[PDB]
C-alpha cells in the first residue's frame, strides 16, 4: 500500500531557552533579548554637543577663567569631565547637586544682565586666584569692597525684575575672610548681614571670618547659594559687605540631556543611552550593561542572557 | 507538547527540509516526493514576527541622572536613591525572566498547534479513503499518482473520485 | 487561531445569528432552520465575564501627596520624586498593555476551544451515520426530519436506530 | 442532507491587540484605560474643609484669614492657590514635612500648654495681622521686654504631654528689621533659644538687620515646630526674639488632603482626585493625571487598551 | 476546559485510582481492571514540578534599611521611603496575583491537556476495530481478553490481526 | 466490550483562582506567600554582635556603654531599643547616613590619627562619662585652654588617610551651658572651627548658653563627621570649643544591620530580618513584614495565594 506522512523541520544542533515549565529545552532558533554589547564612545551623531573638559558645569554660572568659553553655551548633549572644576577661589555651591541637575536639562544658558550699578564703594575687587592676565576674578559676578581699606561699606539694596517670560536663574556669593582683620580691612568693621528676598524665597546669611588653610593660596572661602526667580518676580539684596553679586542672570534655553563621561565623543555613531562608559546603541528591551545608564535605554536587568525562542521544539534523531 | 503533534506522535523532524517548517514526505509507486506547505509555514513564521516587533520596540521614554559618580551626593538621599534603583531593577529582571519564560511556552505550543491543523486539515480532504496509522502518517488505500499527491498539497484532492475504489480493502 | 475552528476550517460567522455566539444551520427535506446553542455560549461568555470582574476590581490603596503643585518643594527632592514617579509609570505602563495582549491572546483562543468543542462533540454523537467534509458541516447518509434535528441539538439523538441505514449508503 | 455548527459575526467588529498580530478585529471589546475627567471635587459623604484664603500652616499658628480653621473637622482637606500661611512676613521651616502631616490629620484639636508668665509683656502686636486695629497670631504670643530697651528676663517654659496622643509644638524666632529694634524690643546683647526634648535639641539665633518691607514690615518671623510623645516634655529657654506657642495642637483622626483649583460637588462620589477634579471609574488605568491621589487606578502612558470581550471576528 | 477532556466529555474522575493521574477502567469477558499510565502521569507531573522549581527559587538579592523603628527618620524623608515602599508593595502584590491566576490557568489546561493525548493517542492504536462512544470510552467490537488489554496499555496492540473479526462485527 | 480512560480525583481538594473564574476546586495545590514567623534573630554561622545598651554611632566616639564595641567584627550588627549613642548631651548631625554606613561596615578598626599638643589640657572629663569618676568619650580628647581663663591658641591639625581604604572622621562642637562657662574653658573672644578637605568644607561656631540640664549637664556636644579617601588629609583649625578625634574609623568589610525586640539563636539559619524575628523560608513572596532586610521574599498585601499543583479536580 501507498501512504503520505507530514512532518516539521530540524537542525542538528539547536539552542537551550527557558520556559515556564522545563529548563534547556532546545529549540530550532531564538534570539538574544538582553544588550551586553558596549560601544566604548559618546555617540553624538546629529546632537550640538558641548564637552565642558577643565569647566566645571556650575562654572559656567559663575565664570572662573577656565569656564571662559562656556559662559553663554548651546547644547543637546553636555558632557561633564572628572577633570572639570567649577571654582577659582576656594569655596563651594551651596545645594550643588540640584544646580548641576537644572544645569544639565538646560539646553544651555542665555546670559542677562542684571542692570545693577554702584555709587562710592569698589566694584574691582581681584584675587590672584583666578589668573586671567593677573589678578581677575569669576567674570559674571562682582566682588563688592569698600572705598578703601577699613572703611565703612554701605548699607546696600538692590533688586532685579524678571521681565522675561522664563525663568531665571540668581546667583550670589557670601564672602568668609580669612581673618576677621581682613574682612574689616575689605569691608568695615561690625556685623555684617545680607538678606536675600523674593515671593518664594527668603534667607540671610552671615560670613564667618576666620583661619582656613591655604587652598590655592587663600585662606578665604566664597560660597555660592542661588534661586529660580518666577517671571514678574523680583529679587531683592541688602547687605552691608562680604557679598558676592551677581552681574548677569541666566536663562535656560529649552531642553538637553546631561551626561558624566570618561570616553572620546564620537560624532558618526547614533545613541540616544549612555553612560560613563559609552553608549548602548541597541534595539533590544532589556541590557546588563549599566545600571546607571541615562537617555532612552533599555531598562536594566541582572541577567546576563535571557533567550527568545524564534523556532519551534527541536527533535532530531 | 500541548496538542501532542510535535515530540508527540510525530517522531522527529526532517534535517533535509530545508524550506519550510512543516511539509510533507510521500510514498508512491512512481518514487518518493519531498516539498514544505507554504501557507501554514507562512502562518507561524508571522506569529512569530507578530511577537519580536512587539518586543524589539524602542521605550520613547527619557531619565537622567538623579546620581553623581564624579563628587558623590549627600549620604542619606544616596542611599534612597541606590534602593529604590535596587528595587527597580527587582521588577525589571522578574519582568524579563517571566516575559521570556512565557512568551517561549506560547512559541513552542504556538508551533505543536500548527502542525496538528495541517494533519487534522489533510485527513479531514481524504474522508474515508485512508487511515490514521498514527505517527503523522497517512496509508493511502488506492493506488495513486505523483499528479494525485500535489492535489492533495495544493487542496483540490476530490474524495468520491476514489472512494469505491479504496473501500473494500 | 490556536484549535483551526474559528478563522479556520470554519470559513465564516453567520450575521443573522442574534441570539448566541455559537449554533446550528441545517439542511433536511422539510426545510432550512437556525437555532443558537445555549450550553456552550453560556459557557464562553462566563468564562469573559470570569476575566472581567478580576480587573474591573478595585485597589483598596491610598495614597498621598508628597508632591507641592503650588509651592514646589527644594529641587532635589523634587527630582527623586519625579524620578521615581516616572520609573513607577514605565513600570505600570508595561504591565497595562501587556496584560491587555494576554488576556487577548487567551480570549480569541477560549473561542476557537469552545467552537471547537460544539464540533468534537456533535461528531461523537453521530458516530458512524455521518461524516466530516471539513468545512463544520455534517453530510448525514440518512434521510431525517426536523425533529431529528433538535434530537441532536439537545443532545439526544440515538445512533443505533439509523445506524444500518446510513450505512449501505455509504 | 447535512447539518452545519458556527459562530456569530458582526459587519463592523473593533481593533485590538495581542501578543501576536495588531489590530486584530473582535466581535465586541471594551476600554481599559480611564480617559474621563469630572471637572469637579466629589465629596458626597465626606467631612469636607476648603481652606480658601487660609493656608494649611496658618490652622496652627492663626493669623487673621484662618480664624474659622483653628479647630476643624475633616475627611477631604482642599488647599487654593490663593492660600497664605502667613501676616507678618516669615516663612516655616520645614514647611512640606508639616503639610504633609497636616493634611492627614483629621483635623486639629487645640489644647492650652498652660504658660503664664511674669514681668514681661506678652501682648505685642503688629498692623500686619488686622483685627480691629494691630494684633497678632492667634495661637502665638508675642514675648515682649517689660518697657522699651528693658532686660528680658533668662526664661525657661516647659510642657508635658499628658494625652495619649502625639501633639505639635510650634513656636517662632523672630528676626527684627534692625538691631535697635531688637534692642528695643528685648534689651541689648546676645539673644539665644533652646529648645529641648528626648527626641529634639536644636538652638536657634536671630539674625537682626535690614530685609524689604513686606506688608510693611522689615522684620521676619521664622516659625519651627515638633512633634512631642505621650509623657514627653518640651523646654524652651529664651532672653527674647521668641514666639511662644499659646496651644499645643492634637491631630484628630485621618484625612485626604488635595489641591485643587475646582468647585466642589457633594453629589457625586469619588475617591481619586487631582488639581483639576475627580477620577470617577472602574477601570484598573487611568491616563488622566499622573499626580492623582487617594484610590486611584493606576497612571498609563497609553491613551488607550482596548480589552477583547468577544471572539475572533470574520464576515463575509 | 480548554481541550474538553476533563470536566467534559470525560463525566469525572475515579476516586479509587491512587497510583497516577491518568488511567484505565475495562470491561471484557474475564473481568474488569483498573490500572494507571505511568507515561503520562509522569509527563504532568514533571511539567508541574518544572513549574515550582521556577518559583521556589531564591531572590540571590540584598536589602537594607533605609528607615529607623527606634528614632523616626527626618519626616520629609520619611515620607518620600514610605511612598516607594507603598508604590512597590503595589507591584509586587499585582505581580504575585497575577502570576498565580496564570499558572493556574495553565496547570489546569496543562492536564486537560494530557488527557486528550492519553486518549487521542490510544484512538490512533485501534484504528477500525472500535468506536468513540463520546463519554471516554471504546466499544471494542470483537472479543477481547485480559492480554489483549495490556498489549493497548504497553502500547504493542497490533490492530490487522483483530481487524476483519471486528468489522463485519460491525454489521 | 469496552475499555474506558479517566483521570484520578478526590473527594475533598482545594479552592483556587484562575484567570477565568475565582474558587475553582483543584486536586492539589500549595501556598505561596509566607505567614509564619520566627520569633527569634536567627544567627547561625555570622558573626554577630548584639549592641545591647550600646548605641552604634557610641561606637565611633566611645561613651562608657560602649567600651567592648569601640573595636569589633561582625556581619550581622543588632541594635537594640535601649542602645544610648552618649554620655554627655548632644546629638550627632546626620546621624542616619551615619548609622547606614556603620550597620554595613563589617565593623570597625580604630587607628591613631597621630596628634599631639602643646601648652594646652588634653584631659578634660566630665560626670557624665563615669568609669571611675569623671571621664570622657574613649576616642575624643576634651581640648581645655591651660588654665581657667587663659586664651586657647589658634591652633591647625592636619591628618592624611594613607591607608587603601577611605577613613571615618569624627569631632565635635561644645556648646557651653553659658558664656561664662565658655571663656572659662577656652577663654574670652569669638571662637570658630573649620574643617576641610578636598571634598569637604565647613565651618562652625559654637552657641553657649541655658539649657535645661540633661545628665546633671547645662552644655552639649555635637558630633559631626567625614568619609576621608585615601590619599585625602583633613584639616581641622580651632580656637576652643573644639572635641577632637584620636582615633579615625576604617570599615572592616561587609555586613548587615537591624534593629530588634528578640533573642538572638545560633541554631536556626536565616537571611531575612524584622524587628520581631527571622522569615525563614523558600516561598516567592511573604506578608510578615513590609520591612524586613536581608534576602527575602517580596512582600506583598495579601494574606494567601495558592498556586495549583493538581488537576482540575471532578467528583462523584
Ligand atoms: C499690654 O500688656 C502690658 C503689660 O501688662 C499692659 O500693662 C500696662 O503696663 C503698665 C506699665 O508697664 C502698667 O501701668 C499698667 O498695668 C498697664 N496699662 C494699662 C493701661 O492697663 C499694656 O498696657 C498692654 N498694652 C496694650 C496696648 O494693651
Ligand atoms: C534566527 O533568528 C534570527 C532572529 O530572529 C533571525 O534574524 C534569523 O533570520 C533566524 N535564522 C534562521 C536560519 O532561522
Ligand atoms: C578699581 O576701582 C577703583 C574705584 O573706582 C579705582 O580707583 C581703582 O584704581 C581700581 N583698581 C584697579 C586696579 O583698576
Ligand atoms: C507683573 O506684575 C506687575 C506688578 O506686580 C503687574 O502690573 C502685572 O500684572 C505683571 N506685568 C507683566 C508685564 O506681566
Ligand atoms: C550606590 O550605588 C552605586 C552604583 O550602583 C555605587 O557606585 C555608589 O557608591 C552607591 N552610593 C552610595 C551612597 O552608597
Ligand atoms: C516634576 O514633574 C512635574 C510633573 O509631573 C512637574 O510639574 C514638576 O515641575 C517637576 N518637578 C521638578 C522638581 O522638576
Ligand atoms: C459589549 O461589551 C460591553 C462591556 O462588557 C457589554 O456590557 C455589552 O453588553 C457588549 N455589547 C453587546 C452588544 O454585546
Ligand atoms: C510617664 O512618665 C512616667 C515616669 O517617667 C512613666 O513611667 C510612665 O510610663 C508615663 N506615664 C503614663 C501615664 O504614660
Ligand atoms: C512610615 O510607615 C511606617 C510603617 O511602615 C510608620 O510606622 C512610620 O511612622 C511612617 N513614617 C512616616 C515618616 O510617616
Ligand atoms: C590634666 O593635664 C594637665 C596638663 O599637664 C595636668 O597638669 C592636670 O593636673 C591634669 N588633670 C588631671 C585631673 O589629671
Ligand atoms: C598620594 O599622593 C601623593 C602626592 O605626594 C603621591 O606621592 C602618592 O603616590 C599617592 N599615594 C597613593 C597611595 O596613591
Ligand atoms: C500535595 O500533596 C500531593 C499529593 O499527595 C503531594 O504529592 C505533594 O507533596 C503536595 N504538594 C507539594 C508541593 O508538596
Amino acid at each position: 500500500g501507498d501512504k503520505i506522512c507530514l512532518g516539521h523541520h530540524a537542525v542538528s544542533n539547536g539552542t537551550k531557552v527557558n520556559t515556564l515549565t522545563e529548563r534547556g529545552v532546545e529549540v530550532v532558533n531564538a534570539t538574544e533579548t538582553v544588550e551586553r554589547t558596549n560601544v566604548p564612545r559618546i555617540c553624538s551623531k546629529g546632537k550640538r554637543t558641548v564637552d565642558l573638559g577643565q569647566c566645571g558645569l556650575l562654572g559656567t554660572i559663575t565664570g572662573p577663567p577656565q569656564c571662559d568659553q562656556f559662559l553663554e553655551f548651546s547644547a543637546d548633549l553636555i558632557i561633564e569631565r572628572r577633570e572639570g572644576s567649577d571654582v577659582c577661589y576656594p569655596g563651594k555651591f551651596v545645594n550643588e547637586e540640584a544646580l548641576r541637575q537644572i544645569l544639565r536639562e538646560s539646553g544651555g544658558i542665555d546670559k542677562e544682565t542684571m542692570g545693577f550699578t554702584y555709587s562710592g564703594i569698589r566694584t574691582n575687587g581681584t584675587t590672584s586666584a583666578c589668573r586671567r592676565s593677573g589678578s581677575s576674578f569669576y567674570a559674571e559676578m562682582k566682588w563688592l569692597l569698600s572705598n578703601t581699606d577699613n572703611a565703612a561699606f554701605p548699607q546696600m539694596t538692590k533688586s532685579y525684575k524678571n521681565t522675561r517670560k522664563d525663568p531665571a536663574l540668581i546667583i550670589w556669593g557670601i564672602h568668609h575672610s580669612g581673618s576677621t582683620t581682613e574682612q574689616t580691612k575689605l569691608y568695615g568693621s561690625g556685623n555684617k548681614l545680607i538678606t536675600v528676598g523674593s515671593s518664594n524665597y527668603q534667607q540671610s546669611f552671615v560670613p564667618s571670618p576666620g583661619a582656613r588653610p591655604q587652598v590655592n593660596g587663600q585662606s578665604g572661602r566664597i560660597d555660592f547659594h542661588w534661586l529660580i526667580l518666577n517671571p514678574n518676580d523680583t529679587v531683592t539684596f541688602s547687605f552691608n559687605g562680604a557679598f558676592i553679586a551677581p552681574d548677569r542672570a541666566s536663562f535656560l534655553r529649552g531642553k538637553s540631556m546631561g551626561i558624566q563621561s570618561e570616553v572620546q565623543v564620537d560624532a558618526n555613531c547614533e545613541g540616544d543611552c549612555y553612560h560613563s562608559g559609552g553608549t548602548i546603541i541597541s534595539n533590544l528591551p532589556f541590557q546588563n550593561i549599566n545600571s546607571r545608564a541615562v537617555g532612552k535605554c533599555p531598562r536594566y536587568v541582572k541577567q546576563e542572557s535571557l533567550l527568545l525562542a524564534t523556532g519551534m521544539k527541536n527533535v532530531p534523531e | 507538547g500541548l496538542f501532542g503533534a510535535i515530540a508527540g506522535f510525530i517522531e522527529n523532524g526532517w534535517e533535509g527540509l530545508i524550506d519550510g517548517w512543516y511539509g510533507f514526505r510521500h510514498q508512491n509507486a512512481q518514487g518518493e516526493g519531498t516539498a514544505a506547505d507554504y501557507k501554514s509555514t507562512q502562518s507561524a513564521i508571522d506569529q512569530i514576527t507578530g511577537k519580536l516587533n512587539r518586543l524589539i520596540e524602542k521605550t520613547n521614554q527619557q531619565f537622567e541622572l538623579i546620581d553623581n559618580e564624579f563628587t558623590e551626593v549627600e549620604r542619606q538621599i544616596g542611599n534612597v536613591i541606590n534602593w529604590t534603583r535596587d528595587s527597580m531593577t527587582e521588577v525589571w529582571s522578574y519582568n524579563a525572566e517571566l516575559l521570556v519564560a512565557m512568551e517561549n511556552q506560547h512559541t513552542i505550543d504556538l508551533a505543536d498547534s500548527e502542525m496538528n491543523k495541517l494533519y487534522e486539515r489533510v485527513k479531514r480532504q481524504l474522508r474515508e479513503n485512508a487511515e490514521e496509522d498514527g505517527t503523522g502518517c497517512f496509508e493511502i488505500f488506492h493506488k495513486c499518482d505523483d499528479d494525485c499527491m500535489a492535489s492533495i498539497r495544493n487542496n483540490t484532492y476530490d474524495h468520491s473520485k476514489y472512494r469505491e475504489e479504496a473501500i473494500q480493502n
